[PDB]
């Protein structure tokens, strides 16, 4: 019963290792191998996989896919799903050539949705990103219309937040192991701000003495990289976000000095 | 000569030719093998009471054959052989008609368009399929097992081989090239190696039509073209490209 659900999954892994260790370039992979690739490494959902399986029978074909072929033959109506595929292929063609970061699904569309986006203090958009199959590679390519229309970010500041988020991954060379490692190296010390999750930034606000106020920066898009990289983002704009009335002078004065320390060290 | 054979030697040959139904009627009408030859075309059709047209032609052919006295190869293949062969060329929907008309190797050789129309074979494509299959028999001196040999799979590294591929083999071929979902559409379609390889009018588009691959599935047809061409060879590829320059017009 499930014995045959395990065997066939093994086989799919076997086809891939057979290929990446026979050295072959993408445009020479056979159908079955390419189909394994879509499932295991791209994290493609079964419905999309089945479409490609029935219309794309070789790497040769796979590699040459135009947007309209994907659109009319494969029958993928959402432009973001299409871009997903093109970009994956684009990456695999380089990666497999005679010419001397690599994505094996490390930063696929579920890490992006369930881990990264909340890490940026943007958990409210999670579902739309998921529903669009947005992975790390696509992030760099999303336009403003993409973010408004397809991903529902009507807030321009949240778009800025995402941007800096991406600017972080860029500088980290998209290396997921190194992100998580740096993030936890700085849970109780006060050093590598570039990385800090919206969570780290909350708990920090509590540590300088603002336990009441912190919780308000939950779905605000406040995070380490914005703090570390945006010159516009100073204490004044952080206070505005924390919703501190102008009357409360001492809290502001607290944040102003501790924030500058945070920036200095 | 058949003319010197006894009534019984003639009777059993006649019955061996699948014509034993006319026996208990024309047994008194036949003393000698010579009396079979003496009889003009109409004497036999009256006296033996042969009423099916194909059956007349069959005897006619068979008689004029023994008269030459030379031993034709197509003539060596009886009707059961031909009816097996319909499985091989991809047209088993006709075995009833062919077997009932006792189509042998001679009748294959002297096949006319109305003959095939009478056997309810009416498809232009099936006439092509048969015409090219007979070519393959000619190429093989009408050796009984020329198709009914299957060699090994790898054996195809020379396209000549493909010439002798049956309908089953072509389907086995599609499965090896990831077109398993389509391979059964070729059942009863008369598609075989002889036709793929030798008919310049038969190409990728014909193949893809027969397989039910819509014109809009470009990516699938592309795959198919790539494999079809590797199958048929360089020359056969060139032959078919060349024919495209001279359209097969219906009315000159």
């Amino acid at each position: 019963t499930q014995a045959e659900k395990d065997r066939r999954l093994k086989k799919k892994h076997e086809l891939l290792e057979e290929a990446r260790r026979k050295g072959l370039p993408f445009a020479q992979w056979d159908g079955p191998t390419v189909v394994a690739w879509l499932e295991l490494w791209l994290g493609m959902p079964a419905w999309y996989v089945a479409a490609c399986r029935a219309n794309v029978k070789s790497g040769a074909i796979m590699s040459a896919l135009s947007d309209t072929e994907i659109q009319r033959e494969i029958g993928i109506s959402n432009p973001l799903h299409r871009l997903k595929l093109r970009l994956a292929i684009q990456e695999m063609v380089s990666l497999t050539s005679p010419s001397a970061t690599l994505a094996y699904g490390d930063m696929n569309h579920e890490w992006i949705g369930n881990e990264w986006l909340p890490s940026l203090g943007l958990p409210q958009y999670r579902s739309y990103f998921m529903e669009c199959l947005v992975d790390a590679r696509m992030l760099d390519h999303l336009t403003k219309k993409d973010l408004r229309v397809h991903l529902k970010m009507v807030d321009s500041f949240h778009r800025t937040s995402l941007q800096y988020g991406i600017m972080c991954l860029k500088r980290l060379n998209y290396d997921r192991k190194e992100l998580e490692r740096r993030r936890e190296a700085s849970q109780h010390e006060i050093k590598d701000v570039l990385v800090w999750s919206n969570d780290r930034v909350i708990r920090w606000i509590q540590a300088i003495g603002l336990r009441e106020y912190a919780n308000n920066i939950l779905e605000s898009g406040v995070h380490g990289s914005l703090i570390a990289l945006d010159e516009n983002f100073d204490y004044s704009s952080l206070a505005l976000l924390l919703q501190i009335p102008t009357q409360n002078t001492q809290a502001r004065q607290i944040l102003e000095r501790e924030y500058n320390n945070l920036l200095a060290l | 000569p058949f003319a010197k054979w006894t009534k019984e030697q003639v009777c059993s040959w006649l019955a061996e030719q699948g014509l034993g139904s006319y026996l208990s009627s024309g047994k008194h009408w036949i003393i000698s093998g010579q009396t079979l030859l003496q009889a003009s075309q109409q004497d036999l059709e009256k006296e033996l009471g042969i009423k099916h047209s194909l059956h007349r032609k069959k005897l006619q052919l068979a008689l004029q054959a023994l008269g030459s006295e030379e031993e034709t190869n197509y003539g060596k293949l009886d009707f059961n052989w031909v009816t097996r062969w319909l499985d091989d060329i991809g047209l088993p929907q006709y075995k009833t008609q062919f077997d009932e008309g006792r189509v042998d190797g001679r009748m294959l050789h002297y096949m006319t368009v109305d003959d095939l129309l009478s056997l309810k074979v009416v498809s232009v494509l099936h006439h092509l399929s048969i015409k090219r299959a007979i070519q393959v028999l000619r190429i093989n001196n009408f050796e009984p097992n020329c198709l009914r040999r299957r060699p090994s799979d790898e054996n195809s590294i020379t396209p000549s081989e493909v010439q002798q591929w049956t309908n089953h083999r072509v389907m086995e071929w599609l499965r090896s090239v990831d077109l398993a979902e389509y391979a059964p559409n070729l059942r009863g379609s008369g598609v075989h190696g002889g036709l793929m390889v030798l008919e310049p009018r038969f190409n990728v588009e014909t193949m893809a039509q027969l397989l039910n691959i819509p014109p809009n599935k470009t990516l699938l047809r592309r795959h198919l073209a790539t494999h079809f061409n590797l199958l048929i060879g360089a020359e056969a590829q060139h032959q078919k490209r060349d024919a495209m320059e001279l359209p097969d017009y219906v009315l000159l």
